[PDB]
């Protein structure tokens, strides 16, 4: 609209309270929304819930007990590939929904940004607050959701899950609702996340955050990694944990795991590397021919190699920070 | 390489934790000395909270957590930011994304 | 960047020393766990001294120094060397050069 | 000779005692040497002492009080350049001897390896023991050496000086003989030392050590750096200390110093980096087009850029360890 106002200011009725839980409880009240928007909210929750329920039924039919599948990891680390390959029961369920039904604060963003008009008119940042609020209501309706056997529904949470309080809250959720926690934790070097974000196209729906989001996400996910692992070392009945890291050639390998209380380190060298953020400054590093060639030198897959250099070439001569910033502002 | 199992895995895990905790502590310690030297504005959560939101829409409650997260981010991740005012732009950016 | 002076320089120096001492300790600790797991031969100075020279032609005397230097080198710098026998080749190499 | 026997076995009379100070005291006895070799030893000590005395006279004439100039740093870190530029009183003296007269265990190596025959016939390793013994006698004669004013002679020690016991011994030497200690400590990243060594030509006289020498030197010089600095922070009357490190573009910058008891950190970021060896494995890394281009990308000087790629191209497809090993065995 007139400027980059958020959709919660635009479609919210009356003044916007400054601080959730004051803004939160205001957002949680349908009367605080224009009827068209409130109707949009209902339609998207119904689509999402229908997808999740489909996942839950597939998972239960494949003999999976009530489970919170958690996909931890920074932005664009390769979480979809890992899920598809390393959690085959989930891969079979996700195929029936084309990847829909997961709990993710970005799940509603495209729909909200297009507002049923047929084209994206709001920026990701304009719709973020609104879609966060929808995701929380979505998740709230799922926590005691049941399948047709009366069993609690399995659910899938693919957030960064970088912070302790996030981790603690999902564990508590699982404990209270009788769910196992299947957690896959996926790491890539920061530059892989940056390259990953620049390869994401605006017409594509995957989010395109600016540099500080990706960098701060990286620091937090790395610094809080071993706390997550401790929760599983300490309580084998919580579920299972697996850490996958990125080798030099870009392939994911398992690094550490807690499976049935059994703790092992499949790759001690990577385990040491990917539990700390290695602060040794990337934001100002310029994308030039050398950077591009260097990154290409460790990519053997042709399609990926091509997409990678194509994305980087568009911002040649720009710093990482400037490239992601520019790529982020695209609608 | 060879998988570490049983007691070796546990011991590698314990020793790595100590290593990362000293690194964790040391990163902030070193950033604070450098911040004093350049005259970077002292971190003040209350003042920051007056210019942006540090609750995750209430998801983040424990004030000892909100301080730890943001003070450490202010000094360790953004050492060239000199004002709480500038750091607010950053925090707002982080809150606008997943 | 800005030069650190006076008390800030000293304090940065003190805190960096602690950081490097924890790193120093931790590197050996972590290497020892990994050495147990791969069944690398336990470090034995006397046995090593029987197969090469660890005095710098007598320049190095304090046995608590000779152990510290070579044990730590054996585990931390050469983690894929598995025998004191192989490590001797290395030490001989080091002694043949400046 | 028949195999790579050392010159101390070849020119030494009788059996070789296994362990200095048993081999040391045997080496220290002229009768234990063939007369031709003993005559060679005398000639080289006279050349060296004549050069050192020239340095000492120049230094004293330029108003320099008795001083031990120490150039600490790993192999091929750029110590000659730093000395030439950052110690102008020494640069003026070294110009009168073309760089000769310094205390360095490698100073006699070329002469011993040619044995007055007109060509290099022994490998560096064959002559090392002999030249180490000559350097120690050279240094021994210098410790109470006087100039024509009766003043103790200034001397120049350019060894790696990586270990504490080395540092302690030179401090004790300086303290006992009334010398100031002027210490310049010079750092480069390990890869710069490796590239530096491969650029050194066999017909050139600068040593060409294999990988473990350069790597172990790097670890030790970095890990013992702050102990050296403490000696100067603790005792301002010891002399002065300066640390120079390498920026990304390859230029030396001052990082830390203790000058007249004043301690400052000119570059905190580099100071943190270059006081630890950052074990995160280089020996097996292959020299390919990408490595060469990457290293070239931060070299703006044409002559240096050219020499650098020329050296690396000769061992393309080889690991660092294999390249240095091959380059080391050249005579």
């Amino acid at each position: 609209a007139t400027q980059r106002k958020g959709t919660d200011e635009i479609y919210g009725l009356g003044s916007l309270p400054s601080a959730g839980p004051g803004r939160w409880e205001y957002l949680a009240n349908p009367g605080n929304w224009h009827p068209e928007r409130r109707k949009l909210h209902e339609k998207l929750l119904d689509q999402a819930r229908s997808s999740a329920l489909t996942l839950a039924e597939s998972l239960e039919s494949d003999g999976c007990q009530p489970t919170l599948f958690a996909l931890r990891g920074n932005t664009a680390t390769g979480k979809t590939r890992i899920a598809t390959k390393k959690i085959p029961v989930l891969a079979a369920a996700l195929k029936k929904t084309a990847g829909k039904g997961c709990v993710n604060p970005d799940v509603f963003k495209s729909s909200l940004a297009k507002s049923e008009t047929g084209a994206k008119i709001f920026s990701s940042a304009q719709v973020h607050s609104e879609s966060s609020f929808l995701a929380d209501r979505f998740e709230g309706g799922l926590r005691s959701q049941k399948t047709g056997s009366g069993a609690i529904a399995s659910i899938v949470v693919d957030k960064r899950l970088s912070r302790e309080y996030e981790i603690d809250s999902y564990i508590q959720l699982a404990k209270e609702t009788g769910r196992k926690v299947e957690l896959c934790d996926i790491d890539a070097p920061l530059e892989n996340s940056l390259v990953g974000v620049l390869q994401r196209k605006p017409e594509g729906e995957d989010p395109r955050p600016p540099y500080p989001v990706v960098s701060s996400g990286f620091v937090a996910v790395r610094s809080n990694r071993m706390y997550v692992i401790d929760r599983f070392i300490a309580d084998p009945s919580l579920g299972n944990y697996r850490l996958f890291g990125t080798a030099e050639d870009g392939e994911k390998v398992m690094v550490a795991s807690v499976i049935g209380g059994e703790f092992s380190v499949e790759n001690a060298e990577l385990y040491e590397k990917i539990t700390s953020p290695q602060l040794s400054d990337l934001a100002d590093k310029v994308i030039d021919k050398e950077l591009i060639d260097r990154l290409e030198n460790n990519i053997a897959d042709p399609e990926r190699a091509a997409k990678t250099r194509a994305a980087l070439e568009k911002y040649s001569g720009k710093s990482w920070s400037a490239a992601l910033a520019a790529h982020s502002e695209l609608i | 390489m060879k998988t570490l199992t049983g007691a070796d895995a546990l011991e590698f895990h314990k020793k790595l934790k100590e290593r990362n905790k000293a690194l964790h502590a040391s990163d902030l310690e070193l950033a604070l000395v450098h911040a004093d030297a350049v005259g970077k504005e002292r971190f003040d959560l209350e003042e920051l909270e007056k210019i942006c939101d540090t609750s995750d829409a209430g998801r983040l409650t424990d004030a000892k957590e909100r301080n730890d997260i943001y003070e450490r981010m202010y000094y360790v991740e953004y050492p060239n930011v000199m004002t709480l005012k500038e750091f607010a732009h950053i925090v707002e950016t982080l809150f606008s994304w997943s």
